[PDB]
């Protein structure tokens, strides 16, 4: 069974920082191209980070750049990603997802539903 | 979901030792007629 | 309620560990040694990619389905298309052939599966009964002449009744796709494979789980069963096969070899057993031991993939349908 | 010798179907098949042109279509990579797109495929990148910036099949003819890659 | 003595040059079972029209030049002077013939996947060597050439191999052998290349962020160049030694014939450049 949780979050005012992490054992992680994803309250789900499988190829949306930062760590089986300067509209449901196959370059995950690579997802919103 | 945890946990689960050798004498049995062997 | 999930989850996963690989058994027993087989015929007759083919009980026919709009019945022994079967349905995820010789089944993207007559008395093959389902339709078996169990994308295998075209049943909890689907022998109760890593077993009759599984990383493509029937093997996206079991819930070894990193796309045993078969993506065909596990002898003949594989029912000759129109009759 | 009528009533079977395939093929490798993923279209498929089949210069396309289908898209688009041009009507939102673009093209099955591409849709606050950027302009940034996202995403992958990003937003009634004739330069460019000519 | 042993080895190095570099043209087509397609089964009918160029002509015109004279008799030498020039214009009409169809298959990419088929592929096989043959081995048998007049003195009387043609035929033979396939396979591959100088120009108006653009220039270089520079100058010594006569050499006739015999093994080494054939080629040996 894989199993993805994650940690952190909560309430804070505006230009706070979060830093969330994301448990991930029964698959080896060295070779699995992960992401997160929020979902605003509300709404349907959309995108925020993404990263390659060796912390090189990171990316992100367009109103998160440069503001927070994702990295990875495939020792200790975590996923980070440290939030920084937020807003009004940063109040969302974070999911750890991941993606389907491995030594990929490609990603099918954000969906309405029914995916079982994504964690329950914990709540961050702001004041 | 718990329904279907319990009433799957609440059954029988035969011992390794013993499944195995079941594996293995059947197939040891059949590699006679099996021919592509 | 979640935690009291985890709570009897977490029962669940001491028992499995109390209850608890063959090797350590099967360490010293006698090896099979090193084994390769040639093309004895080439069934060079497509003009698409083949992608599925479910070798008749007769143990000489075969129908093999591809993306071109056809559906050629084909022989074993003399080679020769003893039927062209065109189909409306442009694509064409799976192909079932009766255990009677009498029946054949089709259907992929249009979400309908349907029933082609051949052993008719009135000349041209015709359609007899097409039954639908909201998603492809990703497998098709036969139980007897009138009883199908398609698969489906839409998370619900179905058994149906050809007779008046019912769901006498339905089966659901699988939230995920549910790829390939087996049949035991006795033909009472049978495997399902799944896009969550979940080779959930069901029951015919009554049509609720039994016994779960969940082992791998990634989803499956394709499931086998044991020829007796207290085991059954599962192929994966994560290059691995896994000798899993029904009569202890969890499994017996891990099939996985370094060297390779694909995806599995389609699996059969032996007769007794003894060699499992396995379409990769590397265009090869690994052959696996039974409890000895290693790539003992490569069947690489294709070029493009293996989108099946099938064995006949007294384990004579292999017959992999691999993309580039050919099927090719090991032996 | 009574076991040797069957042969030639196999046989006769054999030579009627090595005909009627020799005069299927002809009339399977002279249409070319499509794919309309990314969005159905109902201005592109429905009201200017699941099969949807059509015909410009005695030639048919059959322009294929998945609108009635799920959305876990990892399974039955792994099966379609023997098509000539994914069409792509397109229209946060936009980034939705660009992650399913992105997918295509580094697929490993669609790896071939020369993806045509519709802007339908004929934005700062989710663009930072929108001031730092230099092609009334009021359209002209936005719609050339969203092309230069596309293309930007297209062109790091190779040399096998390109993206050609069109426009239309109007009745669209000349819209088959820029895919016929840009279906053309695939074939074109299919050939000329392989004959080490281009 | 060199001038008796380096003729051996020089023109032994071509023979091994062409025998062996076609060899593996012949059995990496007939054994991959992937690679026998329409256009593909031109290539073949260009090996096995030099195979025969390098293992019945070309072995036999050098000891032809060792030896200074005929030696097997007439019975053979009116077969060699005939198979020589059938080989050649079959091994000239191969090319053609690809190049038109390079050229359909470019200015009409509609239409020549369709109505060009594998039942089609050998119609025209099938007259590209009868269009060699009507021209180059017949009006050898029915004596169409024996230039009717100083080769009466050996060529017809004994033991005299020596090509002695006429104003009549070895004006037909080059009108037909090497000015319609020159003429053809220009405007083939101007054609060919007024469109490849435009989807790499269509590219760029759109995408791109003499450099590339000379690269639909090097491939046409050494296809098209190494057979006009190499199949010209002896198809105008030809010309010239007929009209005019007297002014040009054995010496360079002799040697023409042999800057022309190594573009049929150059063939294996320009049309064999698709990444098929060049993965194909490790298994052979
Ligand atoms: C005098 O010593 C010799 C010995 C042998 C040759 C070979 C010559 C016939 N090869 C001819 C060549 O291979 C060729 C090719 C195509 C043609 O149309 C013609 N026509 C000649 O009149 C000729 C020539 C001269």
């Amino acid at each position: 069974q894989v199993q993805l949780q994650e940690s952190g979050g909560g309430l804070v005012q505006p230009g706070g920082s979060l830093r969330l992490s994301c448990a991930a054992s029964g698959f080896t992680f060295s070779n699995y191209k992960m992401n997160w994803v929020r979902q605003a309250p509300g709404k349907g789900l959309e995108w925020v980070s993404d990263i390659s499988q060796s912390g090189a190829s990171i990316s992100y949306t367009g109103s998160v750049k440069g503001r927070f930062t994702i990295s990875r760590d495939n020792a200790k089986n975590t996923l980070y990603l440290q939030m920084n300067s937020l807003k009004p509209e940063d109040t969302a449901v974070y999911y750890c997802a991941r993606c389907p196959a491995p030594f990929t370059r490609d990603c099918f995950d954000v969906t309405s539903t029914t995916y079982a690579y994504r964690g329950q997802g914990t709540q961050v919103t702001v004041s | 979901l718990v329904e279907q945890l319990k009433m799957e946990a609440n059954i029988d689960r035969i011992k390794v030792s013993k499944a195995a050798a079941d594996l293995m004498a059947y197939c040891e049995a059949h590699a006679k007629e099996d021919p592509l062997l | 309620l979640r935690q009291e999930a985890e709570q009897l989850k977490n029962q669940i996963r001491d028992a499995r560990k109390a209850c608890a690989t063959l090797s350590q058994i099967t360490n010293n027993i006698d090896p099979v040694g090193r084994i390769q087989m040639r093309t004895r015929r080439t069934l060079r007759g497509h003009l698409a990619k083949i992608y599925a083919m479910h070798w008749g009980t007769d143990s000489r026919l075969l129908v093999s389905a591809s993306q071109d709009g056809k559906l050629i019945i084909w022989d074993s022994y003399t080679t020769n298309k003893v039927h062209a079967i065109p189909l409306r349905s442009s694509w064409v995820m799976t192909c079932a052939y009766a255990p009677s010789g009498n029946y054949v089944a089709c259907g992929g993207l249009d979400n309908i599966c349907s029933i082609y007559n051949l052993k008719t008395r009135e000349g041209n093959v015709r359609v007899s009964r097409e039954l639908a389902h909201t998603g492809y339709l990703s497998c098709c078996r036969f139980l007897d002449d009138n009883q199908i169990v398609t698969s489906s994308g839409d998370t619900t295998c179905a058994l149906w009744d050809i007779e008046t075209g019912q769901q006498t049943t339905t089966f659901t909890g699988h939230t995920g796709d549910v790829m390939s689907l087996s049949l035991a022998p006795d033909t009472r109760l049978f495997v399902s494979g799944a896009c969550d890593a979940s080779a959930k077993l069901w029951d015919v009759r009554e049509g609720m789980c039994r016994q779960t599984f969940t082992g791998h990383e990634s989803d499956i493509n394709a499931i086998c069963f044991f020829p007796n029937g207290n085991a059954f093997a599962t192929g994966s996206d994560d290059a691995t096969c896994r000798l899993f079991d029904l009569r202890a819930d969890q499994e017996l070894m891990t099939y996985s070899h370094d060297n390779i990193i694909c995806g599995i796309t389609s699996v059969s045993f032996s007769k007794s057993g003894r060699l499992l078969l396995a379409g990769y993506d590397d265009f090869n065909c690994n052959v696996w031991d039974a409890l000895k596990a290693d790539s003992a002898g490569v069947l690489a003949g294709h070029d493009n993939r293996v989108s099946c594989l099938g064995v006949t029912d007294d384990g004579m000759a292999v017959a992999t349908g691999s993309w580039d129109s050919f099927l090719k009759i090991w032996n | 010798e009574d076991q040797r009528n069957e042969e030639k009533a196999q046989r006769e079977a054999n030579k009627k179907i090595e005909k009627q395939l020799q005069k299927d093929k002809q009339v399977y490798r002279a249409t070319h098949r499509l794919l309309l993923l990314g969005a159905g279209e109902s201005g592109k498929s429905t009201i200017v042109k699941f099969e949807t089949k059509f015909q410009v210069d005695k030639v048919n396309f059959h322009m294929f279509d998945v609108g009635g289908q799920r959305d876990e898209r990892r399974k039955w688009i792994q099966c379609f990579n023997d098509v000539t041009a994914i069409i792509f009507v397109v229209a946060n939102r936009l980034q939705e797109a660009l992650n399913l673009f992105k997918s295509i093209w580094n697929n490993r099955w669609l790896r071939t495929i020369s993806v045509i591409l519709f802007l339908n849709k004929q934005i700062e606050d989710y663009f930072p990148e929108f001031a730092r950027y230099t092609t009334d302009p009021r359209v002209t940034r936005a719609k050339y910036f969203i092309r230069d996202e596309f293309l930007r995403i297209s062109t790091a992958s190779d040399g096998r099949h390109y993206c050609y990003p069109h426009f239309t937003c109007a009745v669209d009634t000349e819209n088959i003819r820029r895919v016929f004739n840009d279906c053309r330069d695939i074939i074109q460019r299919m050939h000329l890659r392989q004959y080490e000519l281009l | 003595e060199v001038w008796v042993v380096g003729m051996g080895i020089v023109m032994s190095l071509i023979v091994l040059a062409i025998v062996f570099g076609n060899v593996l043209v012949i059995t990496a087509i007939a054994k991959f079972e992937r690679l026998q397609t329409v256009t593909n089964y031109f290539i073949t009918s260009l090996a096995v029209a030099d195979l025969v160029m390098g293992l019945a002509v070309v072995p036999f015109g050098a000891a032809h030049i060792l030896t200074k004279t005929w030696t097997f008799g007439n019975f053979w030498c009116e077969f060699w002077t005939s198979i020589d020039v059938l080989c050649v214009t079959a091994s000239i009409w191969t090319l053609v013939v690809i190049a038109v169809d390079r050229y359909f298959a470019i200015t009409s990419p509609f239409k020549y996947q369709s109505l060009l088929t594998k039942n089609k592929a050998r119609v025209i096989i099938l007259m590209v060597w009868i269009v060699s043959g009507l021209t180059s081995f017949l009006p050898i048998q029915m004596h169409w050439y024996r230039a009717t007049q100083e080769a009466i003195n050996c060529y017809a009387e004994e033991t005299c191999c020596d090509f002695f043609t006429n104003q009549a035929y070895a004006i037909a033979s080059s009108i037909v052998s090497f000015y319609v396939p020159l003429v053809i396979m220009v405007f083939v591959y101007s054609r060919v290349f007024q469109e490849a100088k435009r989807q790499l120009q269509k590219i760029d108006k759109s995408e791109g962020r003499a450099l590339k653009e000379h690269k639909a220039l090097k491939t046409l270089g050494i296809i098209m160049g190494t057979f006009t520079l190499a199949w010209l100058p002896f198809f105008i010594v030809n010309i010239v030694h007929v009209i005019q006569d007297n002014l040009i050499r054995k010496e360079v006739y002799i040697l023409l014939n042999w800057i022309g015999y190594v573009n049929s093994g150059f063939n294996p080494l320009i049309y064999s450049r698709s990444p098929d054939f060049r993965i194909a080629f490790q298994e052979l040996l």
